RNA sequence: GGUGAACAGCCUCUGUGAUAGAACAAUGUAGAUAA
């Protein structure tokens, strides 16, 4: 009798791993997605071909995208 | 009489300079000379490479028998090195000419490093002497080359 | 509920976020988290903290002793090198003027 | 980030769990020793010795008792805290492929190293003083979160990872006042419905594993954190 | 009030010592001690 619930609390937070999974997917697919738009804002911008400027703001970019979905 | 070649146009040009480097003269030498002739982006993924221990610097003139690995085997001389403040020296150098190409309006793609020229500063008067370096550098785009019409009989 | 904590993020700088994905440190700060590197200086770093421990009550005692052990622990979980262990500090400081000793022997030799 | 599975009670572990220890193995991949042949002989002293030249920064190790209770030695390598666990449940990964309807045999999944999940441990309500205390849930969290290779936003491929390891920790049942995880690995199966559902499949092992104690080295130190026994001051 | 639960933070002045990362804190080896 015990045996057979279990499967339908295996497959219950069988179902968490999947909302957790879902989670970083996204969070990062968006963390990208919005840093390559934030990419381009650079080259309509005016920053002047300094590549130490156009990385810590797009990586600043990238910390503040991931950070939004998470939180 | 003779003509000399004359310099590409500066508006097609970028230059940059490095004057009373604290590094050493005979590693930047050995360094310069690993990417003298290549493209912009092929010169900062290498030197940032030689940063993270990943690819050496050949060692031809100024040759020490230091160490041995297989990542010779792509230039050819079996004596191999990896220069960290050499490579950092040369990389803000290289930085600071892609700023002043897109200052001057340049594409950023396509420059390529014809001139580099490693120097020697004067030595840092302390029996133990320094050996620091001026390094200069000019970076221009591709040759363009456009289409002829066809010439036309009258 | 859940909270969903995750394994490490890192971005481009060292700048490792959180298991909560809320906040972030900085690899910079993360140096001063690492300590001495000098094995005379871990000495007196060891003494130091020794000396202070010996100014102090009973009762303080073992909270500064429970909490310090956890904090080499969690400091040596994240991969900093805690080297806290008295005898082998003066071992590594034995062989150091070892070195020392060795290479004046040669370079007097050399001479 | 490397590490290194050893049937630490040599090869009298029984067969049972040395397929155990070869399904934590071929899951911990590939930062573990596949080749590794732990012999009859050795003890921690030949495996910590070595891990510094083969750089490998953590160790699992498998023991079973007089009892035929098994534990689980987790240590972070050279001197660094040691994790006790006991082994509840257990079943082998072989196990879970007779159940399942359909498994699905190794492919690419297994040569990248999977994504690390954490569930109800640590925050909830806890106490500084408590039973099993916040200063503790922490401490367990940066053990297996160093475990793993970090994750970069910006060059890591999403195609690249294709496996997830679920642990949580079993506060759902009061009468757990007591550290209890529950260790799963599944597979990622994505499908594009542009909109992609991932449907995990199943490949275990499955662990119902409880700490029994942690000490500050290796097999050695003052016990920071039992349940059954606490020393005075 | 002046680190003492701490997925924290560790400021400034001050003249005795130390190249740094990896090598368990190299690995360790032997002999002694009215402990």
């Amino acid at each position: 009798v015990t045996t057979e619930q279990i499967i339908e609390r295996e497959r219950k937070l069988r179902k968490i791993a999947q909302r957790g999974v879902v989670k970083l997917f996204n969070a990062v697919r968006a963390a990208q997605l919005k840093a390559l738009e934030a990419e381009k804002a650079a080259r309509r911008e005016g920053v002047i071909g300094s590549k130490q400027k156009e990385e810590k703001v797009t990586e600043m970019s990238r910390k503040g995208f991931l950070d939004l979905i998470a939180s | 009489v003779r003509y000399a070649a004359t310099e590409i146009a500066p508006t097609k040009s970028a230059r940059a300079r490095g004057s009373y480097l604290r590094v050493s003269f005979k590693n930047t030498r050995e360094t310069a000379q690993a990417i003298n002739g290549w493209k912009l982006q092929r010169a900062l993924t290498f030197l940032q490479n030689v940063i993270d221990k990943k690819e050496a610097v050949p060692m031809r003139r100024y040759a020490g028998s230091t160490g041995r690995t297989a990542q010779g085997k792509q230039w050819g001389v079996s004596r191999a090195r990896w220069p960290v403040k050499s490579a950092q020296f040369l990389i803000g150098l290289l930085k600071n000419a892609e700023a002043n190409a897109d200052a001057k309006g340049l594409d950023t793609g396509n420059l390529i490093i014809k001139h580099i020229q490693v120097n020697q500063a004067p030595k840092q008067r302390r029996p133990y002497m320094s050996n620091p370096c001026h390094i200069e550098l000019i970076l221009t785009e591709a040759e363009e080359t456009v289409q002829k019409s066809e010439a036309v009989v009258r | 509920e859940t909270h969903f904590a995750f394994g490490r993020v890192n971005f481009n700088d060292g700048t490792q976020l959180s298991h909560d994905l809320t906040y972030a440190k900085s690899a910079d700060s993360e140096k001063k988290k690492k300590g001495p590197s000098d094995p005379k200086s871990a000495l007196m770093q060891l003494e130091a903290k020794k000396k202070r421990l010996e100014a102090l009550p009973e009762e303080k005692r073992k909270e500064i002793e429970e909490k310090e052990q956890w904090l080499a622990a969690r400091r040596r979980a994240e991969g900093i090198k805690v080297h806290d262990d008295e005898s082998l500090l003066k071992k590594a400081l034995k062989r150091k003027e070892a070195r020392k000793k060795k290479s004046e022997r040669e370079w007097k030799e050399r001479i | 980030p490397k590490s290194m599975v050893i049937r630490i009670g040599a090869g009298e572990v029984g067969t049972s769990v040395s397929q155990l220890c070869t399904d934590v193995r071929k899951v911990m991949e590939p930062g573990t020793a596949s080749r590794l042949k732990e012999r009859k002989a050795n003890r921690l002293r030949d495996y910590v010795t070595m891990c510094g030249p083969l750089g490998v920064t953590h160790l699992l190790l498998f023991s079973r008792s007089t009892s035929g209770n098994v534990n689980l030695r987790l240590v972070v390598a050279p001197r660094g805290p040691t994790f006790h666990f006991r082994v509840e449940k257990y079943s082998l990964t072989k196990d879970v492929r007779r159940a399942q309807r359909h498994p699905k045999g190794g492919g690419k999944e297994y040569m990248t190293p999977p994504l690390l999940v954490m569930n109800n441990f640590t925050d909830p309500k806890s106490d500084a003083h408590s039973k099993v205390p916040r200063h503790l849930e922490s401490l367990t969290t940066t053990a297996f979160q160093s475990l793993f290779p970090p994750i970069n936003p910006q060059t890591t491929p999403l195609k690249s990872i294709r496996r997830v390891l679920l642990l949580n920790r079993e506060l759902s049942p009061e009468n757990d006042g007591k550290f209890v995880v529950n260790f799963r690995h599944y597979l990622i199966t994505t499908k594009p419905v542009e909109r992609r559902a991932v449907k995990l499949v199943e490949l275990g092992p499955r662990m119902r594993l409880r700490m029994t104690k942690v000490e500050e080295g290796l097999c050695s130190g003052k016990v920071l954190w039992h349940e059954y026994v606490s020393k005075s001051k």
